[PDB]
RNA sequence: GCUAAACCUAGCCCCAAACCCACUCCACCUUACUACCAGACAACCUUAGCCAAACCAUUUACCCAAAUAAAGUAUAGGCGAUAGAAAUUGAAACCUGGCGCAAUAGAUAUAGUACCGCAAGGGAAAGAUGAAAAAUUAUAACCAAGCAUAAUAUAGCAAGGACUAACCCCUAUACCUUCUGCAUAAUGAAUUAACUAGAAAUAACUUUGCAAGGAGAGCCAAAGCUAAGACCCCCGAAACCAGACGAGCUACCUAAGAACAGCUAAAAGAGCACACCCGUCUAUGUAGCAAAAUAGUGGGAAGAUUUAUAGGUAGAGGCGACAAACCUACCGAGCCUGGUGAUAGCUGGUUGUCCAAGAUAGAAUCUUAGUUCAACUUUAAAUUUGCCCACAGAACCCUCUAAAUCCCCUUGUAAAUUUAACUGUUAGUCCAAAGAGGAACAGCUCUUUGGACACUAGGAAAAAACCUUGUAGAGAGAGUAAAAAAUUUAACA
RNA sequence: CUGAACUCCUCACACCCAAUUGGACCAAUCUAUCACCCUAUAGAAGAACUAAUGUUAGUAUAAGUAACAUGAAAACAUUCUC
RNA sequence: CUCUUACUUUUAACCAGUGAAAUUGACCUGCCCGUGAAGAGGCGGGCAUAACACAGCAAGACGAGAAGACCCUAUGGAGCUUU
RNA sequence: CUCGGAGCAGAACCCAACCUCCGAGCAGUACAUGCUAAGACUUCACCAGUCAAAGCGAACUACUAUACUCAAUUGAUCCAAUAACUUGACCAACGGAACAAGUUACCCUAGGGAUAACAGCGCAAUCCUAUUCUAGAGUCCAUAUCAACAAUAGGGUUUACGACCUCGAUGUUGGAUCAGGACAUCCCGAUGGUGCAGCCGCUAUUAAAGGUUCGUUUGUUCAACGAUUAAAGUCCUACGUGAUCUGAGUUCAGACCGGAGUAAUCCAGGUCGGUUUCUAUCUACUUUCAAAUUCCUCCCUGUACGAAAGGACAAGAGAAAUAAGGCCUACUUCACAAAGCGCCUUCCCCCGUAAAUGAUAUCAUCUCAACUUAGUAUUAUACCCACACCCACCCAAGAACAGGGUUUGU
């Protein structure tokens, strides 16, 4: 019975581990975890947390680029929110549409 | 088996018990629905449809007298003397389409059933059989293997003597002189012309009737049938002959 | 259980507690405090 | 359970599929009975299926042995040396076909818990993370609170 | 200790009331309502039993209406009330009716003599 | 590596057939198994009760001479439970077999022996080589618990997820029974092996045969009838009755015996005090030396005393200086066997795998620890509406002019009713709401509408009843649901 | 942002309620006929045990614990102590 | 008894020999507060924490023992009394 | 204990409590309250009960005429009586056994924590405490002190209520032993107020380190009384604690008295007597190494105070008791030694308030203003601290083990 129910916890724990690892990597670049995950989605980057945690360990240069991209998108959000609509959309804020 | 109580332990009360409330089958008043049921006479119905059906298929022969033996031998009717059956009652169902000319001996007959057979030129008689006689006449061969002399047929009980002494019912103990009037009355009531059966080629057969003390045609009380040797033994003692002829 | 009218203030069902919290009076706030204007 | 059984890492036999694919199933040994209801489905598999199955797999040597037996069995042997015995007792012809095809597709490694659903010998292209990966360097490599040129 | 001084009071519900609501189809004899007192009064083609139960005298549809109430001049209690009413005031009560659905019969050709 | 494990015979069971039955010499009804003496005593006589009737009081099947059938009919009966014929009918019948057991089985049986009891009576356990033991350094090994080889390292229902890695990290309140609800500090269980618990009619259903007939006389039949398959546990009282066995213990009695130093008084149911009898108080002991003892201290000790021997009174009874004493260690009435597998609405137990549907208004009852009928629930079958609901419609009397309901086309949906056959559930908990009782107490009690629980998961700290959420598998994917507690204060003319 | 067995995603799907009820399979045994290193189709039945203060037997735990025993010397003759 | 003390014997403890009983679901068997079928070694939050004997103690394991004898229930018994 | 009406249950039906109210166990008039028969209702089953068109026969052309008024006004089967019709139970325990009461402590079995007594838990009427209000009492004066009618809270010690764990057992009073804890403080400490002169008191704030007696009757906890004390505190801990003890009480079997009953036997009654097991498996624990509290005496002093009577505080000194830790010189029990009745040693702190300076608020104001003193200890220091002679012997060391000595191993 324990072995059966452990299948749920394995998935849950696995994801808690990725979030901890992603949080650590993001903090090395001065970014909090919610800012990275949230802003990457706004760039239409659908990388999941499993891949992101692996990239942090084995592809640290790519991860810094992803952190930089998230940070750039985050700053564009602030500028847009500050503006009154006069400003055009940010270069990285433009969304690719699919019909 | 459930949990605890009487259901699981197997000790629930008898069927009909209701937990102490006066049960349904007791709180209803007694009434004589079934009083004397075992002494009530029963008659297996034989319809004219069934009789016509049996004749058409060759199972009963209308060229010879038809009695219980012939009906049973053709598997036309099943009689149970142990179940208080006293014979067959001829019922009217099928009268409209009944065409056969028959000489039939039954125990009871409806007025309309009598008319259906008489309109076609047939003869119908009502004949009483006591429980022993009825058993013998229905299954003769089992009786013959008992090695007993053929018994006499007992007379009807006093309550049945009026029925069998009345020409309206074609009673076997009724005055033959009264039949012509009774036969003509039905012909008038039901709008048919009474045929003159005396002119028929089968008139002798139509008249064949067993004596009121005779179980089988052609066989007298007190005869011993020897089936193994295909013989008949007749007693000659004067006292025995008086007993069997009285 | 307790009756609808009690001597003490009866505890509310949590959903009702939340209902009360969400429907509290919110006073109109002026853009500039009126004491800061002539 | 996982703790009550052995485990292994996902792997291949001689890097199979890298340069070319080599079927790992090397030999099949059937033991059918001329008489016996248990082998009815195995006898029908030898009449129409085994011959066409060998045409497709010329690298697998099939040995059909008809002998008295209560339990017909197929024994599969693989290039890595693994031997697997699977009973075909009272199986239908279609059931046996499926089993035999599965044996052909397997590598022969132990069917036990695989720790990871992937394997790689080169997990990092840009350099595996270490504690100094994202740390800046300082002039003359001076440590915190270290007097230079004293 | 002590004992309660209220005895009795354990009668079960009578299950009285309307059996056939507005618009329902009734056959002749069907009980429309049962009542302890006159709450609904018998209207057209509605009989009243000895126990005040209303039943259908005809097959049809049950209808409930409000009608002016004129008592029998021999009903002393009701006549005593109406005589004491202010002129211009008319009593009303609720009546139930059955609207007959089928005709009493039809003339059919039976012979050509 | 020990302890052990393993075996196939001994015999036994059920039938058939057949009627049955002893004997060397000597001893044996007196105290049986005792060579040898004067007596005369002589056998029969209704079973009862448990139990069923849900108490119990009339009553409650027990081979009685042919299987079958008549027939569960006539008839009997608190006409209740239940009991139950006859006339009549009428067949077969060749011992030497087995879908019986195989050492916890089958007879209790290796034996009615050992052992237990005064007696009647109760009553076991077990053996295993081979052709040869005149082959005995012979028949290899492998298998329960328990141990040994080989004690132990923070932390915890002892595992799971895992991991390079046993542990360290994270997750996780044994099982069974019983309950509204059990990690419960409620029940049972040291562990291993073996043994140990669902028996059948009435109908119906399914599948064959034949069919207005069916069936190898009986019986049934307005498509029936014949045949088959498939549903109804185990252990346990205190009791009651019958017939035996017991007064070598003890109560009392009968016959014929024995014991009682010394001192005082000399008369003694007199005093002191040994032997002897009894057992007042304390301590010890409490599976003890003892199923009533030991040590000391005590009562009596020529008497209504104590005591050896043989005998008598026997359970509806005896005996009793009445303590309901004592009658073979347990007497409000002995013990043994039998009726007897007594009965238990009461507790406990009830054995392979997998899937599916499935939670409950009430009435009556010597009934509320239980039952029967409804209700709910399950399976099969039939054919037709079921649920949700638009107007219109449903009371006056009276203080809350309440939330609502009933009826109901349309519409959205797929159920509903009927037929057939049954079982279990009928000891209920908290939450919201409308009330009643209590004290506008209760984790209180009583109804009503709804929800949840007694089934899963997440949350509220742990958490049956609050919130989120249901339909089941794998995944080292993803989006969410519910989901964190806020607040800080008194000068004055 | 985090956060379920809710929902989506790849593949699959009869596969999470007590009492009760319906259904699909099946261990071993015996018999009929097969089979012939352990089987098949059927017919049968003393047909399956983690629990009844269950019965019998073995061995544990308490536990090497509670408890139990022989006066002294000597030449084993004897003597001494009580 | 105030108010206990000393000594001897027994038991005791150690060595040698012999060797039981009740009991026992499994145990890798801490403390505090809180919680909960309402009194927790096992749940939540904290704290404590190498391993292993011997001798004591009796606060707890709702400790062992006897299917509570009190109380109620059962259309369960029995003794005795009686208008 | 059956039946009906009303409320609870407001509007279809239905709906409980040892809930709240009122009734029934008939009466009267008919004598077609004759017969028969569609369709319906129904007390949540069944049984029973209810309403009815048409028709037959009557009545009828004056009768709210046709199943009478009335709410319930009632009783199954068997059986009995009877020619028939029909009748028969306060069968009221009212779905009704044809007919049967007491008592048990001499008791038994099966069960129940489904259900009481002890304890826990829930609750807080009762009980206890605090605050709010300002009538009244206090010579005046509400608040030195006490306090009515009420109000708002807290406590969980009482008596009750509930029936949730336990009846295949959670041992029931008081005492002995050892006590852990709370502070709502009885004594000792520090303070504010006083109707505080002083000595005594009353009241409140703070303080739980330390302490809180011995006797007579009673089983007693209590209570009364005697003699003391600085004081003889209140409570919780399964009304702490029976695998530590006690068994006087309560509460089995015997017996007596009063009383009840025909008796058996019984009563909150009194009275005499009456068996208290356990060899420790687990948890916990077995030298908190070591700072002390209090009374009295002298002195201050017959001083401060006071009309007088009376009569202190602080410092200073001495001597005791208790507690903790040791010791044997003497005494005593005793005698290579262990002991008390003997002797020796014993050290810091308590935070309630009382005062300056001085702002918000240019005075003042001890200040949840910045700040200054009474006013504070890292509680102090003390103790402990080495180690392969170790076979054996001795020992003031010790259950074993360990420890000390052997330069005291013929
Ligand atoms: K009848
Ligand atoms: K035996
Ligand atoms: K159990
Ligand atoms: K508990
Ligand atoms: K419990
Ligand atoms: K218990
Ligand atoms: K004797
Ligand atoms: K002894
Ligand atoms: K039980
Ligand atoms: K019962
Ligand atoms: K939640
Ligand atoms: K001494
Ligand atoms: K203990
Ligand atoms: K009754
Ligand atoms: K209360
Ligand atoms: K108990
Ligand atoms: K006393
Ligand atoms: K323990
Ligand atoms: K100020
Ligand atoms: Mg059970
Ligand atoms: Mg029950
Ligand atoms: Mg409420
Ligand atoms: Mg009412
Ligand atoms: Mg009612
Ligand atoms: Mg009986
Ligand atoms: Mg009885
Ligand atoms: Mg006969
Ligand atoms: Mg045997
Ligand atoms: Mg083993
Ligand atoms: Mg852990
Ligand atoms: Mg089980
Ligand atoms: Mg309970
Ligand atoms: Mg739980
Ligand atoms: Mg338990
Ligand atoms: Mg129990
Ligand atoms: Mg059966
Ligand atoms: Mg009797
Ligand atoms: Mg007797
Ligand atoms: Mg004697
Ligand atoms: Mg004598
Ligand atoms: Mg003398
Ligand atoms: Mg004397
Ligand atoms: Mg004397
Ligand atoms: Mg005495
Ligand atoms: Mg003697
Ligand atoms: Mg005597
Ligand atoms: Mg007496
Ligand atoms: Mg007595
Ligand atoms: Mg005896
Ligand atoms: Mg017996
Ligand atoms: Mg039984
Ligand atoms: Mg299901
Ligand atoms: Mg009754
Ligand atoms: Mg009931
Ligand atoms: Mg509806
Ligand atoms: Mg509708
Ligand atoms: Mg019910
Ligand atoms: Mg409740
Ligand atoms: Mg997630
Ligand atoms: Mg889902
Ligand atoms: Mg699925
Ligand atoms: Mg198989
Ligand atoms: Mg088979
Ligand atoms: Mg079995
Ligand atoms: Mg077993
Ligand atoms: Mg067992
Ligand atoms: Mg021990
Ligand atoms: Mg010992
Ligand atoms: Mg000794
Ligand atoms: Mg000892
Ligand atoms: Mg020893
Ligand atoms: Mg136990
Ligand atoms: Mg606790
Ligand atoms: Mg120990
Ligand atoms: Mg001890
Ligand atoms: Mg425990
Ligand atoms: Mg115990
Ligand atoms: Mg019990
Ligand atoms: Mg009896
Ligand atoms: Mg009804
Ligand atoms: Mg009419
Ligand atoms: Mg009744
Ligand atoms: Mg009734
Ligand atoms: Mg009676
Ligand atoms: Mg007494
Ligand atoms: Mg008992
Ligand atoms: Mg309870
Ligand atoms: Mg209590
Ligand atoms: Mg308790
Ligand atoms: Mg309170
Ligand atoms: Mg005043
Ligand atoms: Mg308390
Ligand atoms: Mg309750
Ligand atoms: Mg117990
Ligand atoms: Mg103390
Ligand atoms: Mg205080
Ligand atoms: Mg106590
Ligand atoms: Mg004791
Ligand atoms: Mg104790
Ligand atoms: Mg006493
Ligand atoms: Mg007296
Ligand atoms: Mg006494
Ligand atoms: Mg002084
Ligand atoms: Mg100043
Ligand atoms: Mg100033």
């Amino acid at each position: 019975v324990k072995c059966t129910k452990a299948r749920y916890l394995k998935k849950k724990n696995m994801r808690t581990l990725w979030i901890n690892r992603i949080t650590a990597a993001s903090q090395e670049h001065g970014l909090k975890y919610p800012a990275l995950i949230g802003n990457l989605v706004k760039c239409q980057v659908e990388l999941n947390r499993k891949v992101l945690a692996d990239l942090a360990i084995y592809e640290p240069k790519t991860f810094k680029s992803l952190a930089a991209l998230a940070s750039r998108r985050r700053h564009e959000g602030f500028a847009a929110a500050l503006g009154d609509g006069k400003e055009p959309e940010g270069i990285f804020s433009r969304v690719v549409q699919y019909h | 088996r459930g949990h605890k109580g009487e259901r699981q332990r197997g000790t629930r009360p008898r069927l009909g018990f209701e937990g102490g409330q006066t049960p349904f089958y007791i709180r209803i008043p007694k009434y004589g629905f079934n009083e004397g049921h075992s002494f009530r006479r029963q008659y297996k119905p034989l319809s004219l449809n069934r009789l016509q059906y049996l004749i058409d298929l060759g199972r009963v022969d209308p060229s010879q007298p038809i009695d219980l033996t012939q009906l049973v031998n053709g598997r036309g009717v099943t009689i149970q003397p142990l179940k208080r059956d006293y014979g067959v009652q001829l019922v009217e169902e099928g009268a409209d389409t009944f065409t056969a000319k028959v000489n039939i001996e039954v125990q009871l007959a409806s007025e309309l059933a009598i008319a259906a057979i008489e309109k076609n030129g047939g003869v119908v008689t009502t004949a009483f059989y006591d429980p022993r006689s009825l058993d013998i006449v229905c299954k003769p061969v089992p009786f013959f293997l008992r090695g007993q002399p053929i018994p006499k047929r007992m007379l009807p009980p006093e309550e049945l003597v009026p029925y069998y002494t009345d020409a309206k019912n074609r009673g076997y103990l009724a005055d033959p002189a009264k039949f012509p009037e009774a036969r003509l009355e039905l012909a008038r009531k039901y709008g048919y012309i009474l045929p003159d059966i005396t002119k028929d080629e089968l008139f002798k057969m139509l008249c064949t009737r067993k004596d009121p003390r005779q179980i089988f045609f052609g066989l007298a009380p007190g005869w011993v049938v020897n089936m193994a040797d295909k013989k008949i033994l007749k007693p000659t003692d004067e006292n025995l002959l008086k007993y069997y002829t009285s | 259980g307790s009756k609808a009218v009690t001597r003490h203030r009866r505890v509310m069902h949590f959903q009702r507690q939340k209902l009360m919290a969400v429907t509290e009076y919110i006073p109109p706030k002026p853009a500039i405090h009126p004491s800061c204007l002539p | 359970t996982a703790r009550g059984t052995p485990s292994r890492f996902l792997a291949s036999v001689l890097h199979n599929g890298l340069g070319r694919y080599v079927q790992q199933l090397q030999r099949l040994s059937f033991s059918v009975s001329r008489d016996g209801a248990s082998s009815r489905g195995a006898r029908e598999f030898v009449e129409r299926e085994v011959i066409d199955f060998a045409r497709r797999n010329p690298g697998v040597v099939i040995y059909v042995n008809s002998r008295p037996c209560c339990v017909p069995r197929v024994v599969a042997e693989y290039l890595n040396g693994a031997v697997r015995e699977e009973s075909i007792h009272c199986k239908s012809v279609e059931e046996i076909s499926t089993l035999v095809q599965k044996l052909a597709d397997q590598s022969g490694l132990d069917v036990i818990r695989i720790r990871k659903p992937f394997h790689t010998d080169n997990p990092s292209i840009q350099g595996q993370w270490h504690p100094f990966t994202n740390k800046p360097t300082t002039f003359r490599g001076l440590r915190p609170r270290e007097v230079q040129d004293p | 200790g002590g004992s309660s001084k209220n005895l009795g009071g354990k009668s079960s519900g009578r299950r009285q009331g309307i059996k056939k609501m507005e618009g329902h189809y009734v056959h002749a004899g069907n009980i429309i309502a049962t009542q302890r007192h006159f709450r609904w009064h018998p209207g057209a083609h509605v009989g009243v039993g000895k126990n005040k139960c209303l039943y259908a005298l005809e097959e049809g549809i049950v209808r409930y209406t409000k009608e002016v109430y004129v008592p029998h001049p021999r009903n002393t209690e009701a006549v005593d009330l109406i005589t004491r009413l202010p002129k211009g005031a008319v009593l009303y009560k609720t009546f139930v009716h059955v609207v007959p659905a089928k005709p009493e019969g039809t003339f059919k050709l039976v012979a050509m003599l």
